């Protein structure tokens, strides 16, 4: 702000563009802008048209639910296959598998449409 | 036990101030920025930072209000590596980066 | 003299306390919707500030050879200026508040020696000239020539994001006719003709306001002073 | 032979000049752009004022400084 | 005097008889309502105060070397300044008589001396101006210069909260005029077109009430005094 | 001064907030619809500079032999004229400055020795004649005649092209005239007969504005000088 | 209303020119004193820390002398 | 009389504090000022004089 | 040499009275800062006036404070 | 006096500090300009 304290404030300097030659009169402003972009949320009252194709039963958003008893995991291998690897150590171990029909783990700008007819 | 924490002793250095953001203590976030270099010893260029916490929904737009305001005093203190602590809580609120509008 | 934050809550809980622009519990304004608050803010404190002279200030000019126009910009500054840009600036803010760039009017210029320089003065050989409203030009910069500026100066802008000015600084008796400019520009956007037949009262009631200030004078905007020409004609 | 005087130009830590001592304006402008000058004296001033009250130890050490020298 | 309870209930068991933000009982406006009626009774207050010079108020403010402007706001007075960025208080009050930034226009001012100040004189180099309406600027700050200012003020701000104000000063007769007033806003905030025609009402009837008071002058507005240019011209 | 892309956000938060010509996020307007609003506003800059004298601005013409008809366009300019049809230009101006031929109204003209030339006085055999607004003829050029314009000068016309123009240097205080006019001429093209009523508003709006402006002499267009008949008339 | 700052030419405590200004100008013509010892400051610092030495040193006169 | 106080609020304003508080102590600092080389002479070897400090037990004996 | 005066600097309840007693705002201010002062001996009276009543019999008991010190 | 500023301001403006610049150190172009043989006899070898 005040580095005029500093001073090296001389007008006589070598440095000049002859391009941008003007007079007093001349006042512009500079192509600079964006300075910042500051961190921000989303504005959820508006809904963004979608823009892409989702195929049902996707194996690449398919999740998983189990007892805390227990460990698996998910892991698609193939276009149309995945593998979901997991251990047992109870006997009230229960693992499910599940296809949310909403999406609500996604970003608000890559969740898909919400359809409950599967007629 | 600072005396085994020193700058050699380690390659880089990550840091967070989760507790000071939850508040509005915004003024003592640079004083992280400077024990960085000269209480624990490392250099500017192997600094890592973490930003803020955010936990519940409800102070989302509160919490992370003040996360932007200590981004840009790490940008003006020249952290090279800068994250948000949490996958989940970025998807949860949906926290973008956009120019703010100069209309006000 | 109150934030910027209590004018929300005193929209909320009053002219607009009806409309669907605040929040469920009629708190506070919508984020979605706050620049276009401060957008009518802004245009409604120039709108004031030009009918009364509310607020006088005077700026410090430091004139430097080769230059014959002297812009009462933010840039050329000591304060809040790129030293990249502009290498030595001319206008001195060192104590006190930040130039804001508020310039309406010039009202007078005197100079470091103590004597004032006419203005606009097309048959005076010394006088200065103003090209443009917020343009001052001098035809002769001298080696250690200082002017200072008194102009009639607006409200500094207000602005919702980091490091902006938050500050709304106007006598309390122009309350009312802020709130009454602000929801003339809500209701006339809607272009329905049931809010526009309510937006064209606002708008009286804003001039009605204003009038009724005059009529009472309760801003001081009159001025006189003792006659000097008296002994200036000799009468004696 | 051709002028050179200017604020720009003189905008350093420099002596004041005699010419101008009149003007009202410059000499509040010496004073404001040497205002860090002020501030580092005045913040510190309790140190001076101990200092100043032992003139005399001072100089009495720097009359036989160098004898003190050949003691080490 | 009364409290502003009375006021609810006075509102309640009033203009606002037949609304949905009274209780059950007619006693007292809903508790989440409240805030609008304070906004809008502090806004009519207001306007009373500045048609009608009803309250004289003074203050009392003390030079302090190398400072010229003397805004008179409430961090400035000795029991509301903050010591870590005021050095010392100029504006002096007492504990129980906290200023409260009332002011609406300056009438006069005295030095400790006993010698009146001319305000706002151009041509004389020993008066005072006022760059602000609620700024008061001196030219030479002595040694032991204090001045008095005697001010047109308005009522203190009204609040729910247990340490503000909570009562009434008006003269019993512009009771009328103020419910009228509050009335007006609130139907003027529904935007139906039945509450629009009686909303202009109640603003017509609210005129006529501050009409009639200043056609008999109930407020001893109307101020005459002996006359001294008598004397001081020299007729004898 | 501001970007025209701030022109856009304060429209799009402003008279055009409840347009289908705005973004989503009302942050700007729509790209395709974008020169349309640049039409709207380089024509209403010229009206605002019309009626009010807020831009003096002189160039420098240079006397050519052979030549009495000036034209005062870019393409004799020395920054822009084609050698290939041009032998060479005789209007002098920078490169940062490029003449833009903003020219309305020839206010006074004097040769490079100081002397006053006479324009338009049919007998005076010495003055000059404009045969055109924008055109400028002497009937006997010199050997190192040079002649300097001052004139009445409207912005330059704003571009959405990169070398083009983006910036606006108007007094603020006329901002909500050229949002009116903007308003107005977007809400005309509808044939809409609602549209037509909103639109008559925001022009009869605009032109109360600009009253407003001339009433309280905002942008100093009022000028006054000393007597200087006196002397010349000989009362002495 | 407001009065220009540059608008200056129109018993003991009290000073014709102005009390603000006559100390404002008291400071300016004793700039170099000041500069002076700002621009010493760490050496006057240094010889504050350990003041009380050199102090001690001082107190014997004689002693520290004779030997030498 | 001159309004020269107007100018010094203008350009100083509440910094004129720190000016006031060094103008009452100037003869403090003139005395200082112009011993100046009378410090330099010690600054340059405080380790020794702080040297000697530590080793002046001896002298008592000798003395 | 330069002034120093004031109310809000170079002013406190524990020095005394200048010789500025004309100005009547003056002495109001001195009376008024130093309240404290005043309200601890108001409230207090009652005590003040017992030891008052017996001013002459801690008189003569002072006079052999001494001899008094014998017996102890 | 002679009001010959606005003219340097409308012809050179921004460049202005340019000549100012050399304009201060004359005498050194001065004492290079006239024995400017000498340097290009050396040169020419």
């Amino acid at each position: 702000i005040e580095d005029y304290l500093k001073g090296k404030n001389c007008l006589a300097s070598p440095n000049y563009d002859p391009d941008d030659q003007h007079s007093s009169w001349r006042e512009d402003l500079p192509q600079f802008k964006k300075d910042r972009e500051h961190l921000t949320l989303v504005n959820t009252r508006r809904n963004r048209t979608y823009n892409t194709k989702l195929n049902r039963f996707d194996p690449e958003y398919w999740v998983v639910d189990y007892n805390a008893l227990m460990v698996a995991t998910i892991i698609p291998y193939g276009s149309k296959s995945f593998k979901v690897p997991c251990q047992w150590r109870t006997n009230k171990d229960f693992l499910g598998v599940r296809w949310m029909t909403e999406d609500t783990f996604d970003h608000h700008l890559y969740r898909y449409e919400t359809d409950p007819n599967y007629l | 036990p600072e005396s085994e924490w020193i700058f050699p002793n380690y390659d880089f250095v990550q840091i967070e101030d989760y507790d000071w953001i939850i508040d509005g203590r915004l003024d003592l976030v640079p004083l992280t920025f400077d024990a960085a270099v000269n209480r624990l010893g490392y250099p500017l260029n192997v600094v890592h930072y973490f930003i803020g916490f955010v936990l519940l929904p409800e102070d989302a737009k509160k919490i992370w209000a003040d996360v932007d305001k200590a981004w840009g005093l790490a940008l003006e203190a020249g952290i090279p590596h800068i994250y948000p602590w949490s996958y989940t809580q970025v998807m949860r609120d949906g926290v973008i980066y956009a120019v703010p509008k100069v209309c006000g | 003299m109150y934030y910027i934050e209590e004018l929300f809550c005193r929209l909320a809980n009053g002219v607009l306390n009806n409309t669907g622009i605040v929040t469920d519990d009629r708190g506070d304004i919508e984020d979605d919707s706050k620049p276009f608050i401060i957008v009518a803010a802004n245009e409604a404190l120039t709108r004031l500030h030009g009918r009364f002279n509310m607020r006088n200030n005077n700026v410090v000019v430091e004139m430097q050879e080769g230059r014959t126009n002297y812009p009462l910009l933010a840039k050329y500054a000591v304060q809040s200026y790129d030293p990249n840009e502009v290498k030595c600036p001319f206008i001195m803010d060192l104590a006190g508040e930040k130039f804001a760039e508020d310039v309406i009017r010039i009202l007078e210029v005197y100079d470091d020696k103590g004597r004032r320089r006419p203005l606009n003065d097309r048959n005076n050989p010394c006088s200065l000239f103003t090209p443009r409203p917020n343009v001052l030009q001098n035809n002769a910069p001298k080696a250690w020539e200082v002017l200072n500026v008194m102009y009639q100066a607006k409200h500094p802008k207000l602005s919702t994001a980091e490091d902006g000015y938050n500050e709304i600084d106007i006598p309390d008796t122009l309350d009312p006719a802020l709130d009454a400019y602000i929801a003339y520009r809500y209701y006339t956007s809607l272009n329905t003709p049931e809010s526009s037949a309510k937006a064209a009262e606002y708008l009286s009631f804003y001039d009605s306001i204003c009038r009724e200030v005059v009529e009472y004078d309760l801003t001081s905007d009159t001025e006189v002073d003792t006659n000097t020409l008296f002994r200036k004609r000799g009468w004696r | 032979t051709i002028p050179n005087e200017g604020y720009c130009c003189e905008t350093l830590n420099d002596p004041i000049v005699d010419k101008m001592i009149g003007n009202a304006y410059y000499v509040v402008k010496f004073v404001a752009l040497r205002m860090p000058f002020i501030k580092n004296v005045s913040d510190n001033m309790t140190q001076l004022l101990a200092i100043h009250n032992k003139l005399t130890e001072l100089s009495a050490i720097y009359t036989k400084l160098d004898e003190l020298q050949l003691i080490h």
